[PDB]
């Protein structure tokens, strides 16, 4: 468990707030919030809970993802989670978190394959952590089933669009490996919220459910669909295995096994896996802290300058100086 | 005349102090 | 006819999903013509096209016919049988897996 990339940002991130807090102002430490778009049943949930490094998500066969659930992890000095909806209690377990969004979801939607456009708001404090936007939202589909209005495709791209839309935002574009890329929404949406990529990060997932025979190969290398940042293929835990409560390690150390067995990806073995992921986005994250510093050294040197040229008298004040009070007559 | 001399200086200082550490963390 | 695709690949034009359907209109608007809804079941019958065109053209069910085609394929730990059944999407003539 854990998420150890955090570890070497967040004393950055806290000496910058200290230094501007020395002065009563705070740090413009803006990063980008990480939306998580996906087809359903994609695996978009459990790549996301495998970026926090939490089991905590609700996730399994059918719509599970009803609601647009958006976590907030803030650094504070223990570990806890709360809820808007459920003010005033502390969750010192993340398995009643779990119980508790389902029991949250249901509560508005029914027990139908129904959805809810108002988002749950989550929020996790703890000092391993950083000041951080996630986004899960629910998996867009093609027709209704159960109760869901004829629309239901129009309501979930709408549910979408105003979360990727906004600037500063990743799209962790997340699409299964046992169909055909060529026909997969995620990406659609992608370029057309981005439509040069330079945010957008493709995931592959499902690659041990491929039909014997035909492999992903030149997806991975980023032929068929070139995108800036190429594809990360993972893979997750099966439906058997959430059963199953296979642990952590074991599907790490499972999906190490698959990529330096199979014939066609032992080339890539390095290049793929959960722990790419993580460091891929964390350097993402550094990249954009470093990328804003001209902007804190320019506002600072010109708030000097601004003040140097009566700093200048004011240092020299002294409580008898027959000069001064000379020059302020004159003046 | 003494309050807002006050904050000048004080202002000045933590301004300068920022500066020193923002040099320091970008490295 | 040729399957129905979201993101264009291999120079085909950024419309090529409307010209695919174009082609498809021609053939599945006319009437005295059956129209067999091809799904995969490795995929969620939710995001089925096949079974969007044939609601669209056939809002009533008389001519459309579902067929699951790759039963073979499943994640291990699930099934089926509540599509097979014409349970979940209830259809008129049901479903057929092959
Ligand atoms: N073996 C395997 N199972 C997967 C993969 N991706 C998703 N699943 C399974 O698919 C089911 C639904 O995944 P889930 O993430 O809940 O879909 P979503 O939450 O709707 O995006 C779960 O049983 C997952 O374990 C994968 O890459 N490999
Ligand atoms: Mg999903």
């Amino acid at each position: 468990m854990g998420n150890r990339g955090m570890e070497d940002l967040i004393p950055l991130v806290n000496r910058l707030q200290d230094a501007f807090s020395a002065i009563g102002q705070n740090a413009d430490l803006d990063l980008p919030q990480i939306a998580v778009v996906g087809g359903q049943s994609a695996g978009a949930s459990s790549v996301l809970e495998n970026f926090v490094g939490r089991d905590f998500l609700p996730r399994g066969s059918g719509i599970v993802t009803r609601r647009p659930l958006v976590l907030q992890l803030v650094n504070a000095t223990t570990e806890y989670a709360e809820f808007l909806h459920c003010k005033g209690k502390k969750f010192t377990d993340f398995e009643e978190v779990r119980l508790e969004i389902e029991a949250e979801t249901d509560r508005v939607t029914g027990t139908n394959k129904g959805i809810s456009p108002v988002p749950i708001n989550l929020r996790v404090y703890s000092p391993h952590v950083l000041n951080l936007t996630l986004v899960d939202l629910p998996g867009m589909t093609k027709v209704p089933v159960g109760d869901q209005p004829p629309d239901i495709e129009f309501q979930i791209r709408d549910m979408l669009m105003q979360f990727v839309t906004k600037e500063n935002c990743l799209i962790l574009a997340v699409s299964p490996a046992n169909s055909d890329l060529a026909n997969s929404d995620a990406l659609k949406v992608a370029k057309e919220v981005d439509p040069q990529g330079q945010r957008t990060i493709g995931v592959i997932t499902k690659l041990d459910l491929m039909d014997e025979g035909t492999d992903a190969r030149d997806v991975l290398e980023n032929k068929l669909l070139p995108l800036r940042r190429g594809y990360i293929g993972v893979v997750n835990r099966s439906q058997k295995d959430i059963d199953g409560k296979k642990d952590i390690t074991a599907a790490l150390a499972a999906e190490r096994k698959f990529f330096l067995s199979h014939p066609s990806y032992r080339h890539l073995a390095d290049r793929m896996g959960t722990p790419y992921l993580q460091k891929v986005l964390n350097q993402q994250l550094t990249n954009h802290i470093r990328d804003t510093l001209p902007g804190l050294r320019n506002k600072l040197q010109s708030q000097l300058l601004s003040i140097e040229k009566e700093v200048e008298e004011y240092k020299n004040f002294r409580p008898d100086d027959p000069a001064r009070k000379t020059k302020a007559l004159l003046q | 005349q003494a309050q807002r001399r006050d904050e000048m200086l004080r202002m000045y200082h933590a301004l300068k102090e920022a500066l020193s550490i923002i040099g320091n963390i970008n490295t």
